[PDB]
RNA sequence: CUCUUGGAUCAGGACAUCCCAAUGGUGUAGAAGCUAUUAAUGGUUCGUUUGUUCAACGAUUAAAGUCCUACGUGAUCUG
RNA sequence: UUAACCAUUGUAGGCCUAAAAGCAGCCACCAAUAAAGAAAGCGUUCAAGCUCAACAUAAAAUCAAAAUUCCAUAAUUUA
């Protein structure tokens, strides 16, 4: 971990970093996600493996960084959205210049969000039985995850 | 338009449907299998020939950095070094590499790390190299080796006097 | 290290001497329903456009194929050819037409050059058409329908079409044509089910 | 800002971008350019 | 600033292609084709001769001039007339070996730097793309009486091609 | 920037985002870019990790050690500073 | 617009000197020497048409540089439709 | 070869907007204009037939919008 | 199949085209150099000028799930 200092003359200096925990699971998995079993068994809520990739500022890491494949870092990234929405990383809030405070209105309680709150329109006219306009729950990127239930999950409420 | 389908009819076509088979470990997850060997193309070998050559022959080899001069200003310092039968040479960093891996000259690799341009001849008019040299300010000179023998700048400067 | 191969050659081909597309004259329902008997392969070109529905072609279509091509193509180093009858049904008589079913060639192209170059206008020409079709070269047609039997051989779906209709379990011919024995339920009406095993 | 069914770069300049939930073609050199689907 | 153009000695004012873009750069107009027509004096005349003209925030006048073009070059050494429009079949000048030799002997030495053109198929090669360029068929020999029965068939192949555009030319007068 | 000043040394394995940085530097566009700028180079065979200064006329001295920044920060901080 | 016309009449003159060779008006019209005064290289170059890909041997750069010249062929080809 | 609409009164509603309102581009100097996006808020005149196959004319207006509602509406009236 | 960096010359190739110079054509299409098409585009009255491909240096890796007033309530995992 480097950090650039400025005393103008400024320096970088490198700190240690820990180290990932010793014996792999499953060595010889090309991502880090298939080496410890992962693959289909991770969903918004698993904080703590998601935390792990986050910049403090809640950004993504690149995926050369990270050595995720294209399917895990897709997958990841879009964990982490529906976790900022549903306010599970307190601590990962953006940064203020120099004035700005938050808009202070009250939070109304999210979970599954697969869009952006602000851009979505009211559906004004819904349709009759089966002509119904349907509600998205969920991301699809996620479908074929491991399922507990009898029949596939209802993406569309 | 598309004439609707009897119900009985569409019951049919939906249990028929294909279904494809599944494997239990996805492909790039897997250990990759071993790539076959790839082929030498009568680009290295005809290349490797030529810097053996260039090395064994010249007796002084002299490693500089590749500063992007310009065309018109490049001609001068060919026609320069051309009035001291000096030659310039430059070969890809890759079939670079495997030479300087096993050969005479083994501790010259922390100097070829980017781009780099070769200074040979046959003769040790290193006073002429250096005074082309100053030619250009800006142009640094990394070392080499001169009559077989490894140096830095520092000392080229000296052995030129 | 950039590597470098060798290039294709077209030393093989031939140019015809017409090469341009000749005029096709003004004048002279189970047609274009069910797959195609005619001109499914590739004849002299490399190159030709592929239809994937039934659909009649009058004068004016031929027009819009012929100038796009003509203007376009080098006569030293291209050549087109047509590959379907001319308008000959009539119909009330106020014009003629040319029945297509699918999997008909409609026009071939050749010469010394490769199916990337004639992508964009053969795609473009497609889309003017009638019916739904879709540029293809000879590497391009082959592999369709070596999918086509690889889907075939490894579905894993116990139940297929043919079995049942072809048996009559439940049934079900008391709901079906006559025709669907034959087709196998890969067409419907004018239509051609791409995925359908 | 004219609205059609595909939008295509029509310069090199030209970029693309996803903001409020439609897909938009800008191009800062010719204002002309810029579209929304 | 480099300019490079390929004016002739003999007429030494082109004017508006040259004198305004000079002069809205800025230099002295009337000295650059007087001084160019001092150096015309100096030397031979009446062929198009490279310039490497240096124009400069200084406003100096630094021309570098020399040996003229190839192609009119050659076309002495080879009796050539001048270019035909056709060039595919045009034949006019046909010359030794021997005489490609020592034609070039000095004017390969008239390279801005001291280019190092030991090779001369290097230029014999350029003058043959330079020939058939232009309306010409270089052969490795002529025979001078098969030069007069050429001759006697181009003067004939001319004369038809004068009546074939003055047809043209009446035609397109007519419309 | 009135002048710029670079310095490294080679045959020690180190920092490389200085060389390739220097050879941004000393690149005839960059050099025409900032004429007023005064490119030099100065090789050393000594264990001193590359050291980069700029100094202005003004008084303003910016120094710059590549020995963990890369290249693009060199840049990035440069052109801030120019424009001050 | 006064192109020279075609100059010379003396075949043996044509192979024996050159008028053209001059460049200064001062300067007098070369003439040739012995064919035995001139390098056997310079008689010994290749008067037919370049070797084609087929001939040349693939070790050889001359090979390989028509190669190059080719694959830029082919860019350019593809990239004039886009 | 042929053969239900007007008006008065009171209006409910759609947006595919005529005016009023917020914006993008221009072969947008200003002033006029041409084109496109968003929005249904209230409004949207008075007289007249010599010729004109479901037309026209005079004077005005910020504007004199396009349509649906068994001619919207005759147990409210009328040609 | 790509994202990083670049560009010297025989000569402005002939041709009624003033000139049409890689680029109106029109046939040829060769040259040097490690590496550069008598040029894949723009743009110039023609020229200039901008690009592409080349020079070294890098990295990634096909189709499909409108007009009265919205109209069950809700819901992603227990074998
Ligand atoms: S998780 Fe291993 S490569 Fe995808
Ligand atoms: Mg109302
Ligand atoms: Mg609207
Ligand atoms: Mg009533
Ligand atoms: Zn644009």
């Amino acid at each position: 971990l480097r950090e650039v200092v400025k005393i103008t003359v400024i320096e970088g200096r490198i700190t240690e970093t820990p180290k990932a925990t010793p014996d792999p699971p499953n060595p010889s998995g090309q991502c880090p996600i298939c080496r410890w079993n992962l693959k289909h068994k991770y969903t918004y809520e698993d904080v703590l493996l998601l935390s792990q990739f986050i910049r403090p500022y809640g950004g993504m890491l690149p995926r050369r960084v990270t050595g995720l494949c294209r399917e895990e870092h897709r997958k990841i990234e879009e964990c982490v959205k529906m976790a900022h929405r549903a306010g599970l990383l307190p601590n990962h809030r953006p940064q203020l210049p120099e004035g700005c405070l938050p808009k202070d209105k009250p939070k109304l309680n999210r979970y599954l969000t697969r869009w952006a709150p602000k851009s979505v329109k009211p559906i004004y006219k819904k349709g009759h039985r089966w002509n119904k306009v349907g509600m998205a729950v969920g991301s699809p990127l996620l479908k074929d995850n491991v399922c507990y239930s009898r029949r596939p999950l209802k993406m569309m409420h | 338009h598309w004439r609707v389908m009897h119900f009985q009819r569409q019951k049919l076509m939906a249990i028929t449907e294909y279904i494809p088979p599944k494997p239990a470990i996805n492909p790039r997850c897997l250990p990759p299998p071993p790539k076959p060997p790839k082929e030498e193309s009568g680009l290295v070998r005809l290349l490797r020939q030529d810097i053996v050559a260039v090395f064994r022959d010249n007796r002084m080899i002299a490693v500089c950095q590749n500063v992007a001069l310009s065309a018109e200003d490049k001609l001068l310092l060919r026609h320069q070094l051309r009035k001291h039968k000096i030659f310039i040479k430059v070969f890809p960093s890759q079939v670079l590499k495997p030479f300087l891996e096993n050969s005479k000259y083994r501790n010259l690799l922390p100097l070829f790390v980017g781009h780099n341009l070769l200074l040979v001849s046959e003769e040790p008019k290193v006073k002429e190299m250096v005074r082309v040299l100053k030619s250009v300010p800006f142009l640094p000179l990394l070392g080499g080796c001169v009559d077989d023998t490894i140096l830095s700048r520092q000392g080229l400067v000296d052995y030129a006097k | 290290l950039k590597t470098l191969l060798p290039v294709p050659t077209f030393e093989n081909v031939s140019i015809p001497e017409r090469s341009k597309l000749k005029f096709v004259e003004r004048v002279p329902l189970k047609d274009i329903r069910g797959p195609s008997t005619e001109a499914t392969d590739f004849t002299e070109g490399n190159f030709a456009i592929l239809a994937l529905g039934g659909g009649y072609l009058h004068w004016g279509h031929f027009e819009m194929m012929r100038l796009t091509i003509n203007r376009f193509m080098d006569p030293k180093n291209m050549f087109a050819i047509w590959r379907v009858p001319a308008p000959f049904k009539p119909i009330t008589i106020d014009h003629y037409v040319t029945p297509v079913k699918t999997g008909c060639l409609v026009v071939e192209m050749g010469g010394r050059c490769e199916f990337e170059e004639v992508k964009g206008i053969l795609n473009q020409v497609a889309h003017k058409l009638p019916f739904p079709a879709k540029a293809v070269s000879r590497k391009t047609l082959e592999r369709m329908h070596q999918n086509q039997r690889e889907r075939e051989l490894n579905n894993q779906n116990p139940w297929t079409f043919e079995h049942i209709a072809t048996a009559n379990m439940f049934g079900i011919r008391k709901f079906l044509s006559p025709y669907d024995l034959t087709q196998k339920g890969r067409y419907w009406g004018k239509f051609y089910m791409p995925k359908r095993v | 800002f004219k609205t059609k069914g595909v939008i295509k770069k029509r310069c090199k300049d030209c970029y693309k971008v996803k903001r409020r939930g439609r897909w938009f073609i800008l191009c800062k050199t010719n204002p002309k350019h810029k579209q929304r689907q | 600033g480099v300019i490079r153009s390929i004016v002739r000695a003999g007429q030494a004012i082109p004017g508006p292609p040259l004198g305004p873009i000079l002069g809205q750069r800025g230099v002295s107009i009337n000295q650059f084709c007087k001084e160019f027509n001092e150096k015309t004096k100096d030397i031979k005349e009446g062929i198009p001769l490279p310039t490497k003209i240096f124009i400069k925030p200084d406003r100096t006048f630094e021309l570098k001039i020399g040996q003229p073009t190839v192609s009119y070059f050659l076309k002495a050494a080879a009796g050539i007339e001048k270019g035909a429009r056709h060039t595919g079949k045009e034949v006019a000048g046909l010359v030794s070996l021997k005489h490609v030799y020592e034609i070039a002997c000095v004017k390969a030495k008239d390279d801005a730097f001291a280019m190092q053109d030991v090779p001369l198929s290097s230029v014999v090669r350029s003058i043959i793309g330079s020939a058939r360029s232009l309306g010409i068929r270089v052969v490795k020999d002529l025979s001078a009486e098969e030069l007069e029965a050429f001759q006697k068939e181009r003067a004939v192949f001319l004369a038809a091609q004068k009546e074939a555009d003055l047809a043209a030319q009446a035609e397109a007068a007519k419309k | 920037v009135k002048l710029v000043r670079v310095q490294f040394c080679p045959f020690e394995k180190n920092v490389e985002s200085t060389r390739t940085f220097l050879q941004t530097v000393s690149s005839e566009k960059v050099r025409a870019t900032n004429l007023n700028c005064s490119v030099i180079a100065d090789v050393r065979h000594d264990g001193s990790e590359p050291c980069v200064d700029v100094l202005f006329g003004d008084g303003y001295r910016l120094i710059m050690r590549g020995a963990h920044l890369t290249t693009q920060e060199m840049l990035s901080a440069l052109a801030s500073h120019i424009r001050d | 617009a006064l192109k020279d016309p075609e100059v010379c009449t003396d075949p043996t003159q044509l192979t024996t000197h050159a008028m053209g060779v001059n460049i200064y008006k001062e300067g007098q019209d070369v003439a040739l020497k012995a064919d035995s005064e001139y390098p056997t290289w310079l008689f010994q170059v290749n008067l037919g048409p370049p070797k084609k890909l087929e001939e040349l041997e693939p070790e050889s750069r001359e090979y390989w540089r028509l190669l190059r010249k080719q694959n830029i062929w082919r860019h350019n080809r593809l990239s004039k439709n886009k």
